[PDB]
RNA sequence: AGGUUAAAACUCAAAUGAAUUGACGGGGGCCCGCACAAGCGGUGGAGCAUGUGGUUUAAUUCGAUGCAACGCGAAGAACCUUACCUGGUCUUGACAUCCACGGAAGUUUUCAGAGAUGAGAAUGUGCGAACCGUGAGACAGGUGCUGCAUGGCUGUCGUCAGCUCGUGUUGUGAAAUGUUGGGUUAAGUCCCGCAACGAGCGCAACCCUUAUCCUUUGUUGCCAGCGGUCCGGCCGGGAACUCAAAGGAGACUGCCAGUGAUAAACUGGAGGAAGGUGGGGAUGACGUCAAGUCAUCAUGGCCCUUACGACCAGGGCUACACACGUGCUACAAUGGCGCAUACAAAGAGAAGCGACCUCGCGAGAGCAAGCGGACCUCAUAAAGUGCGUCGUAGUCCGGAUUGGAGUCUGCAACUCGACUCCAUGAAGUCGGAAUCGCUAGUAAUCGUGGAUCAGAAUGCCACGGUGAAUACGUUCCCGGGCCUU
C-alpha cells in the first residue's frame, strides 16, 4: 500500500480512541428507550459533529508488514501472502501445513 | 475399465420379504438417496398388485417380470469401414436390471395420481403384456431380430 | 429505513441553513451536498439545490417531498439509451 | 513445478520452530508483529556478524532472543559492551525485560543461510556468479555434507534476458520428510537488478 | 507429336548428399486415465444471484482474459475501503532524517465552511527530550510505465513415470550405450539377460488422518454394578463402559496351495478390525508455455515533482438495446401445507457469544445470568416418521416483481444494505443444436459451522445425515506412457 494510505489508517486508530468515551455515551442517550424527544434529538445532532474518521467502522484491517487491504487475517495480523512467508519459515508458533 | 477390477457389492435383502430380488428394484425406485420413501411406494403398489391377483406380492412380481425381461438386444460395433448393431446375448442379470429399469421408467411418464398406483397399473399389465416396458421389450426384440445377419460380428 | 426511534436523520449544517433563511426572505437557492438529509416539514418553499456527483441541481421542495431524501431528486447516473 | 518449502513442510518432524512461545487470539497478532520488529533490527545491526538464525522466545512477560552466529566475539564486543548495547534496544522494540543468548555457529560452510548469504555478498562484489557456487558447494562437501544444492537466478554476469543456474553433490532427497535438510535464501542487489540465491544443505536422514 | 545439338541477360547465397537427436503421421505394436462404453444426476430454455464481453458514462479504477480468464486477485465497494470522476484545497509536504527557532504535551469551548481548513477562546505547563508550531534544502512521495530487464510466489502439461550424470566402451562426428531386451508392476517396480559398471533427481518408504486392540490418566466427560431420589447421573459414590489424549500393538504377499524360467511375480485360500499402495490427505522430477503477478512486497531502468505527490466533500466501481461463463430456486403428489415426534458431526466467542424472564404477529426490544469454555452461549439439525388435508389444476405448484408499513447495524442505508409483516402472485408444466460431473459411503439429496466482517453469501472453506445405479469390454472420441518405422 502507498505510504499515505498507511497513515490513514494510524490517524483513524488514534482518532477513534480519543473520542472513544465521548461517542458511547452520546449512542447511550439516542439508545436510551425512557430519554426524552430533545435531548435525542440533539444527541444525534451532537454525534454528527465529531470527525468522522472518530468511527471504529471506518478502520480497515490492513497487513502489518505490507498494508494490503485484502486476503487479512485477524489471528496473525497479516495478508494471505506474508502468513505463508512466516509459517514456512518457522517464524509462527505451532503453525504447520495441515492434512486431515 | 481397462483393469477389470471391479467385483461385486452385496445388497440386503428388503425387510417385509427378505429378497434381494426386490431390495434391488427398490434401488432403482430411490431418487435423492430416500429408501424408506421408496420402500413404502414399492409397498403399496405390491398389496394393490396381490389383491388384484391371486398370487403372492413375490409370485406377482415375477409374473411381471418375465413379461419384461429381454432376452437379446442390440450394441454397436465399430470395424474396418462402418458400424453394425450387432445383436447381443443379455446376460441373466442384465435381464433382471433392465425390466427393473423399463417398469419404473414405465410407470413414471404415466399420469394416475400416486407413484404407488402408476407401479401397480404397470406391474398389472405387465402381467398381461400390455403398456410400455412391454412395448419396450418388444421394440428391442424386433431391431435385434432386424439385425440377426450380423451374428458374428 | 432509518429506525422510528431515532427520528428522521438531517444534516446539522443544513438545519441552519433552512433556518437562517425561513425566518428571512431569502430565495437564493440553497447549495448543499447533503442528499442524505431528509425533507422536513419546514422549507417547503424556497430551492434547495443538492449536488449530484458533478453540480448542484435545483429542487423546488413542496408539501409531497416531505418524507424523501434529498438525493432522490438528484439523479446520478446520465442515461439517453444504447444506440437511440 | 513449484516445489513446497523444505523448512516448512518438516517443522515438526525434524526441524524446530524459530519461534517458540504461546499466545491467544488476544495477543498473538501482537506477539508476531514484535518479533518481526526485533528480527528486522537485528539483522540490519548484525549484517557483518555472520548471523544464521534468530530464535525467539517469551518465557513470562519476558522475551528470550538466541542469536545463532559463527563470529560471536563481534556480536558480543570487548567484555561484553556490544550484546548489552542490543540487550536495550531489543527491549525498547519488545517493551518487556530482554535476554540475549549467543549460540555457537561452528562450520559455517554447513548453514544454509550463512552459505546463501556468502554467495550473496560476491555478487554484489562483481565476483563471477559460477567461481561463488563451485566454492560454496565444494566447501561444504569436504566439510562433511551429505548433499548440497545452490541455484541461482536472475540477470547473472548482467546479461538482458535472466536464466536459472544450479549445481548439486551428494544426496539431496526433497521428497524424504525425515531428512535433516537446511534451506535458506538471499538477494544480492546488483547493478542490473536482483539476483536470487537458494541453498539445500543435505545432513544425514534422521 | 517432337527429338537432337545448345546459349545469354537477369537473379539468389545458397541449392545439395548421408547420417544424428527430437517432434509429428488419417504408420505398426504394447499399455494407461470418468477417455469412451455401461449408468445416475446436471448445464444450454425460465426467474433470480454473480463474474465477464460489449455499450453507456464526468467516472463507470486496475489486473486476469483457449484448455490453464470469466462466484478469478476481492476471506465480503453505502462513507471508509478506493486505486476512478466532479468540484473545493496544500507545496520539504499526509509519511522519514537532518538543522534553525518557537513553544511541555495535552484538555475545554466559539464562530465561518459540505469538509479539508481558517480564526479564535479557555485550562494546564509537568518530566533537556519527550511532544507540538514555524522557517529553510538536501529530500520525501507515486496502486505512474516496462512481468519482453528481474527476485520471490503461482498456474500448467501431470502426481504423468519419467529425467540425467560420472567412468568405461562404440562412432571422423552430431551422438549412442547405460535407460534397450524376456517377464513383471500402480511405478525406470522388481527379477533375469546384457559393453557396460555405478550414481543422482523422481517411484516407494519416512509425515497427517481414518478403521481394531492394549496401557496409563478420570474432569467440565462417562453410568455397569451399588445406595438414595423431587425420576433429572439429580446426589452418594463407582473407574467398568462410551469418550478425551499420550504411549504402544497391528499388514509384511508374512502364512498355505497352485502357477511360473528352481526368478521376479501372479491367481486363490486361511487367520484377522483391516489384504495385497486398506481408505483419504500432504508430497509436484528435468523442464515447457518470454504463461500469470512491477497493484502484496522487493527490484534494474524510465518517467512525474506548487504534481502522475497530499487533504476533503459528493458521485462512481451497483449504469443496461444486448452476448457468454459459474451458480441458486423451480416447474410439483417420491409433492405443498398443518400438527405431532426422533437421530449428528464439526466449529466459533471478550468493543465477543449472549441464556432466563417480560413485551412484540414478526424481524427485534428491555432486563440480565453464565462463559476466555469437554462446564456457559451460539444452538431447534434438516431430510425422516405419525396424523390430517390438498386431488393434477398454472393449482393450497412456483415466489419473481411491485405498493404500503417496520426492525437492526452504522456519523449516515436516495443513489446502494440485510431482515420482518401485510398485500401483490411474473416467467416457468422438465428445456434446440450442443454440453458437464461422478466408480462407493462416491453421485444425488438434507441440513450445520467457519474465515472475511459494524452491517452485508445463492460464493469460498469445512462438517455430519440419508444413500444409489452401472462398469460386458478397449474397436471409437480426448490426453498420456514405452518400443519401432
Ligand atoms: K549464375
Ligand atoms: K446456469
Ligand atoms: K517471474
Ligand atoms: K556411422
Ligand atoms: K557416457
Ligand atoms: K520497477
Ligand atoms: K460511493
Ligand atoms: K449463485
Ligand atoms: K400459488
Ligand atoms: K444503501
Ligand atoms: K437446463
Ligand atoms: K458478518
Ligand atoms: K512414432
Ligand atoms: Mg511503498
Ligand atoms: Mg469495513
Ligand atoms: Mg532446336
Ligand atoms: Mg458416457
Ligand atoms: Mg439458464
Ligand atoms: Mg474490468
Ligand atoms: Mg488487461
Ligand atoms: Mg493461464
Ligand atoms: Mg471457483
Ligand atoms: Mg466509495
Ligand atoms: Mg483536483
Ligand atoms: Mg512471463
Ligand atoms: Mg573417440
Ligand atoms: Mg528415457
Ligand atoms: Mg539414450
Ligand atoms: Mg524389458
Ligand atoms: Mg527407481
Ligand atoms: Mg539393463
Ligand atoms: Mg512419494
Ligand atoms: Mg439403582
Ligand atoms: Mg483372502
Ligand atoms: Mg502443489
Ligand atoms: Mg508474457
Ligand atoms: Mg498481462
Ligand atoms: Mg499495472
Ligand atoms: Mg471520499
Ligand atoms: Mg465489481
Ligand atoms: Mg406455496
Ligand atoms: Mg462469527
Ligand atoms: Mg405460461
Ligand atoms: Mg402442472
Ligand atoms: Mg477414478
Ligand atoms: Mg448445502
Ligand atoms: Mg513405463
Amino acid at each position: 500500500a502507498k505510504q499515505s494510505m498507511k497513515a490513514r489508517e494510524v490517524k483513524r486508530v488514534a482518532l477513534a480512541d480519543k473520542y472513544f468515551a465521548k461517542r458511547a455515551e452520546l449512542k447511550a442517550i439516542i439508545s436510551d428507550v425512557n430519554a426524552s424527544d430533545e435531548d435525542r434529538w440533539n444527541a444525534v445532532l451532537k454525534l454528527q459533529t465529531l470527525p468522522r474518521d472518530s468511527s471504529p467502522s471506518r478502520q480497515r484491517n490492513r497487513c502489518r508488514q505490507t498494508g494490503r487491504p485484502h486476503g487479512f487475517l485477524r489471528k496473525f495480523g497479516l495478508s494471505r501472502i506474508k502468513v505463508r512467508e512466516a509459517a514456512m519459515r518457522g517464524e509462527i508458533p505451532g503453525l504447520k501445513k495441515a492434512s486431515w | 475399465p481397462r483393469r477389470r477390477v471391479i467385483g461385486q457389492r452385496k445388497i440386503l435383502p428388503d425387510p417385509k420379504f427378505g429378497s434381494e430380488l426386490l431390495a434391488k428394484f427398490v434401488n432403482i425406485l430411490m431418487v435423492d438417496g430416500k429408501k424408506s420413501t421408496a420402500e413404502s411406494i414399492v409397498y403399496s403398489a405390491l398389496e394393490t398388485l396381490a389383491q388384484r391377483s391371486g398370487k403372492s406380492e413375490l409370485e406377482a412380481f415375477e409374473v411381471a417380470l418375465e413379461n419384461v425381461r429381454p432376452t437379446v438386444e442390440v450394441k454397436s460395433r465399430r470395424v474396418g469401414g462402418s458400424t453394425y448393431q450387432v445383436p447381443v446375448e443379455v446376460r441373466p442379470v442384465r435381464r433382471n436390471a433392465l425390466a427393473m429399469r423399463w417398469i419404473v421408467e414405465a410407470a413414471r411418464k404415466r399420469g394416475d395420481k400416486s407413484m404407488a398406483l402408476r407401479l401397480a397399473n404397470e406391474l398389472s399389465d405387465a402381467a398381461e403384456n400390455k403398456g410400455t416396458a412391454v412395448k419396450k421389450r418388444e421394440d428391442v426384440h424386433r431391431m435385434a431380430e432386424a439385425n440377426k445377419a450380423f451374428a458374428h460380428y | 429505513p432509518r429506525s422510528l426511534k431515532k427520528g428522521p436523520f438531517i444534516d446539522l449544517h443544513l438545519l441552519k441553513k433552512v433556518e437562517k433563511a425561513v425566518e428571512s426572505g431569502d430565495k437564493k437557492p440553497l447549495r448543499t451536498w447533503s442528499r442524505r438529509s431528509t425533507i422536513f416539514p419546514n422549507m417547503i418553499g424556497l430551492t434547495i439545490a443538492v449536488h449530484n456527483g458533478r453540480q448542484h441541481v435545483p429542487v423546488f421542495v413542496t408539501d409531497e417531498m416531505v418524507g424523501h431524501k434529498l438525493g432522490e431528486f438528484a439523479p446520478t447516473r446520465t442515461y439517453r439509451g444504447h444506440a437511440a | 513445478g513449484q516445489k513446497v518449502h523444505p523448512n516448512g513442510i518438516r517443522l515438526g518432524i525434524v526441524k524446530p520452530w524459530n519461534s517458540t512461545w504461546f499466545a491467544n487470539t488476544k495477543e498473538f497478532a501482537d506477539n508476531l508483529d514484535s518479533d518481526f520488529k526485533v528480527r528486522q533490527y537485528l539483522t540490519k545491526e548484525l549484517a557483518k556478524a555472520s548471523v544464521s538464525r534468530i530464535v525467539i522466545e517469551r518465557p513470562a512477560k519476558s522475551i528470550r532472543v538466541t542469536i545463532h552466529t559463527a563470529r560471536p566475539g563481534i556480536v558480543i564486543g570487548k567484555k561484553g559492551e556490544d550484546v548489552e548495547k542490543l540487550r536495550k534496544v531489543v527491549a525498547d522494540i519488545a517493551g518487556v525485560p530482554a535476554q540475549i543468548n549467543i549460540a555457537e555457529v561452528r562450520k559455517p560452510e554447513l548453514d544454509a543461510k550463512l552459505v546463501a548469504d556468502s554467495i550473496t555478498s560476491q555478487l554484489e562484489r562483481r565476483v563471477m556468479f559460477r567461481r561463488a557456487m563451485k566454492r560454496a558447494v565444494q566447501n561444504a562437501m569436504r566439510l562433511g555434507a551429505k548433499g548440497i544444492k545452490v541455484e541461482v537466478s536472475g540477470r547473472l554476469g548482467g546479461a538482458e534476458i535472466a536464466r536459472t543456474e544450479w549445481y548439486r553433490e551428494g544426496r539431496v532427497p526433497l521428497h524424504t520428510l525425515r531428512a535433516d535438510i537446511d534451506y535458506n535464501t538471499s538477494e544480492a542487489h546488483t547493478t542490473y537488478g536482483v539476483i536470487g540465491v537458494k541453498v539445500w544443505i543435505f545432513k544425514g536422514e534422521i
